[PDB]
């Protein structure tokens, strides 16, 4: 159960990376 | 319309959401290989005979580790500095027992990180920037080279390179202290000054700029909304900040040239971390930290201990205990 | 009990610092004056720091 | 030990190796004399 | 001692700057 | 537009003054080579191994056959003196030309003489200077050949009977051998070029390199760069500087590994034992001690189940046990007489170990390249007493540091040369900021 | 002609025993007035079989195949010893010395690692009565000793050992020790193995022989911690005989 | 029933004399004349059933015999302990300084 | 505490004659011990054979007794194994083997006395540390 938990959290962090990068608020100028 | 020239145009395009570039053509596959093998091994690799004595150490989650204790374990001392790719093993079973994954991951990663640094140069050129951000990154990069490649080369074995794990890291740094007295080495002292100072000046700079933000907002909104991305005016008042910091110390100990200031910020940690990477790289050839063991004795010749001799008692306890089954002869010469 | 209360005491020190800063500096919580002139932070102009009645 | 007939110069030779460092130092005296121009 | 020779040698360089700056030269 | 702290960049287009800097600096190198040799000589004590005395230059001279006899014993110190004095004397001449060209000579050369003057952007002229220097370098590598073959030979640690100076009469020319080294893996048991283990291959390699450099030099005098090279490179002084810094960096890293693993052109008699050597010598030492007491070192099982004295490598060879399992690629003249086809030969170990081998092992084990920065010898927990740091540790660490910084210098000057050639080394033009004419990423 | 170290190093051949020509079908006569030694005995395993656990009553498990994970580190070699002639014409080899053990670990299906001390230590192997010539039908059968895989200084991961180490589970200061007795008290085992060597080739000139061996012995019991497995080793051997 | 046999041995004469059947060779340095030469022979010819067996070691000169005689009282014999004699441990038991 | 004559007094020979060294002789002995001996014998141990050390009590039990100036001077001329049964000049530095141990070439008779004296004094100053090894650092 603890292995599943550790891997689950790590997997969520990788998915977050994907959204943080490709689905960020686009920076807009002025 | 030429096929190669179209591909060149895409590799080097500044319109890709992530820059690829020629350095990226090598970095992308090598880092993917190292990442995929690292994750698989961290979760499921079986125990590895790191020290060559048929005493395998369990690094992965499924074999009874947690995040803190887990590690991809370095390759067998029996291998030394020999190249140990998959195709040199009689089977994957053998390769796993002897620590093959560590070699795969660190070689792929060191290559991919090297190219990461070049990729930093390359896009700076495509954007018409100045080029030396990559020089800043060479400090962390040289540090990884030191603990994954240089120190193994000098000691003769990838089994003495840094495990890829949290407790493994601590094991490497305790044993380093017993074998090199790294704390009494001035290049590690400059590294601490580089990292302590970097954190100091990070906080200083952040706090001085934050302190002199120009009121653009009400108390119901984040002040961060007082700056709009790409506005031309500075958003704080460097003269008010120079006038505060010059008075906290004295005037000529404070920067009012923002270029000099940020160069100072770049250079202090980078140079400190160069030195500490050079410390590991030169303790790789056993030029160790200062030894003041029994340097003070009295008029009769009695030893008069100092704090260095107390350090030495601690170093001894690390020495005598580490790799407790691995030494047959009285000197740990490597 | 000792662990909890020692830790909470230390944290509450930062709270004292934070809210005390906010009380004494309420007038610039949102940012410094956009019309603060360089004569008030540069050395010499005022004999007493920040006091504009002591101009030389 | 040096040959017998140059023995006289022994304490000079103890100092010679350092001389290249002095050239580096000397560039900073020069620049001080012209005010780091 | 050796402290005689490194004193003599150590003063050569700065004495060159000194001569050239008092004789207003191409420094 | 350069500040005082970048002040030598003011010389980029002052070919005369820049010649003076290069030649004055050449004189400091030669001065150090001379002064330092005489310093080591004035301190040298022949009763003591070179490596107990802090010597790095005298070992290079002795390696070339001067001053030494059988076993590396020093027989004649005069060759060392001569090398020091001549280098010392010669640095005054370079000093002289140096400061003459930096202070008094014409500051630019191209008006005074079209042969000596150059433009960095002049690709023909640049490859011609390169060509001349390639020939000089080829001559130099042939001087090493000449010494080995016609002027007394070289010190040969592998020579039978303890090592000796030997004239090299059959230098290796077979390119499968010479270039075979270039293609060996740099990993353990292979060692790329660091594994060259005999002077025949050393000298033959230098015949090849001399001929290649002379041919390369003539090639570059007679040609100009092809268009594909014209379009690949930046053609500027700082760019050429950056190319050479990278090449010095590569070479510094190789020199580091050479002096650390190679005991042929860095004999252990002069430089001390290598790390692998010392560690092998510890196991040898205690094999001898224990066998003399009656131990059967072949059948003795250690705590782990592996042999206490002897085990197999991963490919089967009989090797020393304990942590030195990792150093079984080590080869040295004191150890090779015990090696049979399957690795260390148990019947030679039991019957044929000689007193000189026992002495040598004891010596190398107690002079392992381990020591503190203040030159206390041995492991880091050792007490004060022995004033020793191996010359190999000194030569390895120093050259690692220099190679590292020259790689930083390469990146510094390379990136800057690229930026200066494109015209944005001083910053981004506010009115033509490239990113403002690019479409947003998202 | 024969090979030098630099021909062999790195190839794997250093772990392989010498072979005889398939033409070596001679006979090595034995003179009872004479005494003989074995100058070199070489044993090269090719196959490691481990006996499984049937968990049930009348099934008696089988010997199953395993994968070697410790590489070309397996051969016993340079073994020497008395070769005697007995009253009844049997020959008895008595092992005196040699590289006569290797640690090996193999991996069973499922991932279980099985370490063993592959050895002939203290081998005494005898032939049938009335030999007089060693031939391509001579068999030696013998027994040998299998000491503990680890010797007495060996410390387990919590610092416990037999001749060194802690005597308790110091990370559990107030645990009940009865449960941990078997892990806390190290024991040094000493068991017997058996071996047959089958001579299949003989060089009557030189006195070299070669053939096939099968040995049975126990695996590591980790100083008493767990029960050993039973192991069967197959391989080839070489020996040269000398008038001693 | 699980007993540490090395601890058990320290409860015998092995824990107070040189045991000619078990003790590591470096102990023979505690008395004059015994190391290395006689120590070598004593260890090579073990086991002994009684302490005086050591006098019947072939090759002993009469000086050597005399030394043993003087030292018979620092000697004992107990049963060979496999754990102390395997691994070559009488020649090197992994203890230095 | 200080280097009193009491401590600089060591046995000259097996007959219990004594000899009182100077502070000078002792510092010379120490200097010469570091020059020619300490690469193996640092702190009174023996790196290449730890079972034999330079503790007075060990030397006293060597054959020829070596816990005195005479025994040690002789040892540096003609070293034997600990039972005296064989000469080991060829694997141990000594004046007899100064062809193969060249640091021994320039040692005078007075130097040998100083080295011997150093070895016999030091355990009076340092006690258990002398020859005790890393446990006592
Ligand atoms: C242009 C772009 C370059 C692209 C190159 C990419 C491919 C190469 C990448 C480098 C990988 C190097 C791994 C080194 C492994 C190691 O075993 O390297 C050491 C080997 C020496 O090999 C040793 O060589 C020995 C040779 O000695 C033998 O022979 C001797 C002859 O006397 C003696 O007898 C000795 O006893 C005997 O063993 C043995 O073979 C050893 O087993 C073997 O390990 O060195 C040699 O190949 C010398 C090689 C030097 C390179 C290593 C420097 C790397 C520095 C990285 C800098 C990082 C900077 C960070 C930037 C931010
Ligand atoms: C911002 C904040 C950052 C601050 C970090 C700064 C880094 C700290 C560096 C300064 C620390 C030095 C403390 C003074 C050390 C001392 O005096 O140290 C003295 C030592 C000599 O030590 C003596 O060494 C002797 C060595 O003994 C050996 O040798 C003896 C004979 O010499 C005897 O034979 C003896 O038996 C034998 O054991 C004994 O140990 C003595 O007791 C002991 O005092 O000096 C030596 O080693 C001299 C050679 C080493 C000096 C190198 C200094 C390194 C400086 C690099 C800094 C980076 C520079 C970057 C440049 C760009
Ligand atoms: C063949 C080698 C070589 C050459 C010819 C040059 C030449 C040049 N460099 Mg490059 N450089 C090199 C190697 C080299 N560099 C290396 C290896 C690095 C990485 C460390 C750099 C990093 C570098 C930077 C960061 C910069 C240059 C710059 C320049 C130009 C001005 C340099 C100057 O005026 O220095 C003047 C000399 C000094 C200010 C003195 C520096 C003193 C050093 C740091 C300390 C040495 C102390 C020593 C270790 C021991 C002291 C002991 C004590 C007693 C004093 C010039 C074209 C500048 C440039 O871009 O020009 C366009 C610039 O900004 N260089
Ligand atoms: C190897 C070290 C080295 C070398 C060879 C040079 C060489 C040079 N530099 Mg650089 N420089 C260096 C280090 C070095 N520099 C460092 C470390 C710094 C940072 C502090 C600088 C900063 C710097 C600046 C800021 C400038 C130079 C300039 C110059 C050139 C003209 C200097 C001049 O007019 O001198 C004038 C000085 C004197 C007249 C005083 C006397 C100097 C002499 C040569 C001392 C030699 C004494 C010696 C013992 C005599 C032996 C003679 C015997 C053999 C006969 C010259 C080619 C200048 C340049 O590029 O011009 C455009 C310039 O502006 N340099
Ligand atoms: C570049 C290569 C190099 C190498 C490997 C060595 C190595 C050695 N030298 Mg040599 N030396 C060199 C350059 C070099 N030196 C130069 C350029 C000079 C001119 C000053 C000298 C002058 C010199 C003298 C006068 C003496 C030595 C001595 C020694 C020995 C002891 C070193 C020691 O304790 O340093 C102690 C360590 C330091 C001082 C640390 C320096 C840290 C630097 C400043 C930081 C690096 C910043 C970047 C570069 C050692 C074998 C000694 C010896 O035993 O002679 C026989 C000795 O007396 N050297
Ligand atoms: C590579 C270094 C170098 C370079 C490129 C130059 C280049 C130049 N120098 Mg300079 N010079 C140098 C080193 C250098 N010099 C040195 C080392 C000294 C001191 C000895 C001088 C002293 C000097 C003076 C005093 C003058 C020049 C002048 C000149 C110019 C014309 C020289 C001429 O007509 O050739 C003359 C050609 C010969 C004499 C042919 C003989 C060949 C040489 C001397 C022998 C070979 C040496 C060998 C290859 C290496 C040394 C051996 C050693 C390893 C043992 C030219 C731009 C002149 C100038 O600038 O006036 C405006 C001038 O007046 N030079
Ligand atoms: C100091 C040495 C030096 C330098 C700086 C140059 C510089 C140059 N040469 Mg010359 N060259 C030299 C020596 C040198 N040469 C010698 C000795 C010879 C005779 C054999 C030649 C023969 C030569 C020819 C025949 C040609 C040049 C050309 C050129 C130009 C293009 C070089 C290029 O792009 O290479 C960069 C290299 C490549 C693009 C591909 C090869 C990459 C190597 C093999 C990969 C190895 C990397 C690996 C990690 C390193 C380890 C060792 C390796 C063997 C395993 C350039 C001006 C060209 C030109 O325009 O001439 C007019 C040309 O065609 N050179
Ligand atoms: C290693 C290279 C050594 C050096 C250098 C010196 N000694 Fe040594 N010593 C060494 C060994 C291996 C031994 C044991 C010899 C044996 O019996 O097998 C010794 C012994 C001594 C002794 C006798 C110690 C004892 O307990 O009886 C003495 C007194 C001694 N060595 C002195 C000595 C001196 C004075 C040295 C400097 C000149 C010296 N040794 C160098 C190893 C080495
Ligand atoms: C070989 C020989 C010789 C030669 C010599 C020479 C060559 C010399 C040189 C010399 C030199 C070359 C010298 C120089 C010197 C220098 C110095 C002495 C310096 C110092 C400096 C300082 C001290 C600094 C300071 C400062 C400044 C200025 C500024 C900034 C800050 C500071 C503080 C850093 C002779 C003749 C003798 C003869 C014999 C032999
Ligand atoms: C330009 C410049 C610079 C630089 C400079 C230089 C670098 C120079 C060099 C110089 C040099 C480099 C010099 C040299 C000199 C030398 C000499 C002058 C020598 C002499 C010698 C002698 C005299 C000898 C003697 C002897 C003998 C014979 C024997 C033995 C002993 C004796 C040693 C005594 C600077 C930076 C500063 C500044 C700026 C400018
Ligand atoms: C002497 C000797 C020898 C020999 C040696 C030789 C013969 C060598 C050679 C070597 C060589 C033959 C070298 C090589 C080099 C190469 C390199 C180092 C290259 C580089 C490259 C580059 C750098 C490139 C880059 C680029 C790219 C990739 C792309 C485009 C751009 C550019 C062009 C930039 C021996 C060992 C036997 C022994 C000892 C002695
Ligand atoms: O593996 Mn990791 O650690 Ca460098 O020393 Mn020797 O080896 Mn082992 O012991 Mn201490
Ligand atoms: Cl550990
Ligand atoms: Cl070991
Ligand atoms: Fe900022």
């Amino acid at each position: 159960m603890e292995t599943i938990t550790y891997v689950f959290i790590f997997a969520c962090i990788i998915a977050l990376f994907f959204f943080a990068i490709f689905f960020r608020e686009p920076p807009r100028i002025t | 319309a030429n096929l190669w020239e179209r591909f060149c145009n895409w590799v080097t395009s500044t319109d890709n959401r992530l820059y690829v570039g020629w350095f990226g053509v090598i970095m992308i596959p090598t880092l993917l290989a190292a990442t995929i093998c690292f994750v698989i091994a961290f979760i499921a690799a079986p125990p590895v005979d790191i020290d060559g004595i048929r005493e395998p150490v369990s690094g992965s989650l499924l074999y009874g580790n947690n995040i803190i204790t887990g590690a991809v374990v370095p390759s067998s001392n029996a291998i030394g500095l020999h190249f140990y790719p998959i195709w040199e093993a009689a089977s994957l079973d053998e390769w796993l027992y002897n620590g093959g994954p560590y070699q795969l991951i660190i070689f792929h990663f060191l290559l991919g990180a090297s190219c990461y640094m070049g990729r930093q140069w390359e896009l700076s050129y495509r954007l018409g920037m100045r080029p030396w951000i990559c020089v800043a990154y060479s400090a962390p990069l040289a540090s990884a080279f030191a603990v994954f490649l240089i120190y193994p080369i000098g000691q003769g074995s990838f089994s003495d390179g840094m495990p890829l794990g949290i407790s493994g890291t601590f094991n490497f740094m305790i044993v380093f202290q017993a074998e090199h007295n790294i704390l009494m080495h001035p290049f590690h002292q400059l590294g601490v000054a580089g990292v302590f100072g970097g954190a100091l000046f990070c906080a200083m700079h952040g706090s001085l700029v934050t302190s002199s933000l120009i009121r653009e907002t009400t108390e119901t909104e984040s002040a961060n909304y007082g700056y709009k991305f790409g506005q031309e005016e500075e958003t704080y008042n460097i003269v008010a900040a120079h006038g505060y910091f010059g008075r906290l110390i004295f005037q000529y100990a404070s920067f009012n040239n923002s270029r000099s200031l940020h160069f100072f910020l770049a250079a202090w940690p980078v140079v400190g971390v160069w030195f500490t990477a050079l410390g590991i790289s030169t303790m790789a050839f056993n030029l160790n930290g200062f030894n003041f063991n029994h340097s003070v004795i009295d008029a009769k010749g009695n030893v008069i201990n100092t704090w260095a001799d107390i350090i030495n008692r601690a170093n001894l306890g690390m020495e005598v205990m580490h790799e407790r089954n691995a030494h047959n002869f009285p000197l740990d010469l490597a | 009990f000792t662990f909890a209360h020692a830790v909470f005491a230390l944290l509450f020190f930062f709270g004292h610092i934070w809210h005390g800063a906010r009380t004494l500096f309420r007038d610039v919580f949102s940012g410094i004056d956009p019309e603060l002139s360089p004569e008030q932070v540069e050395w010499g102009f005022y004999q007493k720091v920040g006091d504009v009645t002591t101009r030389r | 030990k040096l040959p017998e007939a140059y023995a006289i110069f022994d304490p000079l030779v103890d100092v010679l190796p350092v001389i290249p460092v002095l050239f580096l130092a000397l560039a900073f005296v020069w620049q001080a004399a012209v005010g780091f121009r | 001692a050796q402290l005689t020779m490194i004193a003599m040698i150590g003063i050569a360089g700065p004495m060159i700057i000194f001569l050239l700056a008092v004789r207003r030269g191409n420094l | 537009g350069f500040a005082w702290w970048a002040g030598n960049a003011r010389l980029i287009n002052l070919s005369g003054k820049l010649l003076g800097a290069h030649v004055a600096h050449a004189g400091l190198i030669v001065f150090w080579a001379g002064a330092m040799t005489l310093f080591e000589l004035a301190h040298f004590i022949p009763e003591k191994p070179m490596y107990e005395q802090g010597l790095i230059l005298i070992p290079h001279i002795a390696t070339l056959g001067w001053g030494v006899g059988p076993g590396g014993e020093v027989v004649d110190t005069f060759p060392f003196f001569v090398v020091g004095v001549v280098h010392l004397i010669s640095s005054a001449v370079l000093g002289f030309g140096g400061v003459y060209h930096a202070i008094r000579g014409p500051e630019t050369l191209e008006e005074y003489s079209s042969f000596f003057g150059y433009d960095w952007k002049d690709k023909n002229k640049m490859t011609t200077i390169l060509g001349f220097h390639l020939i000089v370098l080829g001559i130099g590598a042939l001087l090493l050949v000449a010494k080995a073959m016609f002027f007394g030979g070289l010190y040969d640690t592998w020579a039978p009977g303890g090592g000796d100076v030997r004239v090299i009469t059959n230098p290796t020319l077979d390119p499968r051998v010479i270039f075979g080294y270039l293609l060996k893996s740099p990993f353990g048991g292979e060692g790329w070029i660091v594994s060259v283990n005999n002077l025949e291959d050393v000298v033959g390699g230098h015949i090849w390199i001399g001929l290649i450099c002379i041919a390369g030099g003539i090639w570059h005098i007679l040609t100009t760069p092809f268009g594909w090279a014209r379009r690949a490179f930046i053609w500027s002084g700082e760019a050429y500087l950056s190319y050479s810094l990278g090449a010095l960096s590569m070479m510094g890293f190789i020199a580091t590994c050479f002096v650390w693993f190679n005991n042929t052109v860095y004999p252990s008699e002069f430089y001390g034992p290598t790390g692998p050597e010392a560690s092998q010598a510890q196991a040898m030492t205690f094999l001898i001690r224990d066998q003399k007491l009656g131990a059967n070192v072949g059948s003795a099982q250690g705590p782990t189940g592996l042999g206490k004295y002897l085990m197999r490598s991963p490919t089967g060879e009989i090797i020393f046990g304990g942590e030195t399992m990792r150093f079984w690629d080590f080869r040295g003249p004191w150890l090779e007489p015990l090696r049979g086809p399957n690795g260390l030969d148990l019947n030679k170990i039991k019957n044929d170990i000689q007193p000189w081998q026992e002495r040598r092992a004891a010596e190398y084990m107690t002079h392992a390249p381990l020591g503190s920065l203040n030159s206390v010898g041995g492991v880091a927990t050792e007490i004060n007493s022995v004033n020793f740091v191996s010359p190999r540790s000194w030569l390895a660490t120093s050259h690692f540091v220099l190679a590292f910084f020259f790689l930083v210098g390469h990146l510094w000057h390379a990136g800057r040369a690229r930026a200066a050639a494109a015209g944005f080394e001083k910053g981004i033009d506010r009115e033509s900021e490239p990113v403002l004419s690019m479409p947003s990423l998202d | 002609q024969t090979l030098t170290y630099d021909d062999i190093v790195g190839t794997g051949l250093a772990n392989k025993c010498p072979t005889l020509d398939d033409t070596a079908r001679g006979a090595y006569p034995i003179d009872s007035s004479q005494t003989y030694r074995i100058a070199r005995l070489c044993l090269q395993p090719t196959t490691f079989l481990v006996k499984e656990e049937p968990k049930n009553k009348r099934q008696e498990a089988e010997f199953v195949p395993t994968k070697l994970v410790t590489r070309e580190t397996t051969s016993l070699d340079q073994i020497q010893g008395e070769l005697k002639v007995n009253s009844d014409g049997s020959l008895t080899f008595v092992e005196e010395d040699g590289i006569d053990f290797q640690p090996v670990t193999v991996q069973m299906a499922g991932g279980e690692r099985i370490p063993l001390l592959f050895t002939v230590k203290n081998l005494v192997a005898s032939t049938q009565p009335n030999v007089t010539s060693i031939t391509t039908s001579t068999d030696f059968k013998g027994e040998f000793n299998v000491p503990s895989y680890r010797t007495a200084n060996f410390l387990d991961p919590k610092g416990r050992g037999l001749a060194s180490g802690y005597d308790s589970a110091i990370a559990l200061p107030q645990a009940k020790e009865e449960e941990l007795a078997r892990a806390n008290v190290k024991r040094f085992s000493l068991t017997k193995g058996q071996i047959s060597l089958n001579v299949a080739k003989v060089d009557g000139r030189t006195g070299e022989i070669a053939g096939t061996f099968e040995s049975e012995q126990l695996s590591d019991d980790d100083m008493g911690a767990h029960e050993p497995h039973e192991v069967k080793i197959q391989g080839v051997f070489y020996a040269s005989i000398e008038p001693a | 029933e699980l007993v540490n046999v090395v601890d058990e041995k320290l409860g015998t004469a092995y824990g107070e004399k040189i045991d000619l059947n078990n003790t590591n060779i470096a102990a023979f340095i505690q008395y004059r004349g015994l190391y290395p030469t006689l120590a070598k022979l004593i260890v090579k010819n073990a086991p002994y059933e009684s302490v005086e067996d050591v006098l019947n070691i072939p090759g002993l000169t009469e000086r050597q015999k005399q030394i043993l005689r003087e030292n018979l009282e620092h000697f004992t014999v107990t049963e060979v302990e496999t754990a102390l004699v395997e691994g070559g441990d009488r020649y090197n038991n992994g203890l230095y300084k | 505490a200080e280097l009193t004559p009491e401590v600089l007094t060591v046995p000259l020979n097996s007959e219990g004659k004594t000899i009182t060294l100077t502070e000078k002789q002792y510092l010379e002995g120490k200097r010469l011990f570091q020059y020619a001996c300490a690469s193996c014998h640092v702190g009174g141990i023996t790196k290449t054979n730890p079972s034999l050390d330079l503790r007075t009590e060990t030397l006293a039990l060597a054959t020829p007794p070596r816990d005195n100036i005479e025994g040690l001077v002789d040892y540096m001329k003609n070293p034997t194994t600990y039972d005296g049964e064989q000469e080991i000049a060829e694997v141990h530095p000594s004046l007899r083997s100064a062809d193969i141990f060249p640091k021994m070439r320039n040692l005078t008779e007075k130097d040998l006395v100083a080295i011997a004296g150093h070895i016999l004094v030091e355990p009076k100053i340092l006690g258990d540390k002398w020859g005790g090894g890393k446990v006592y650092y």
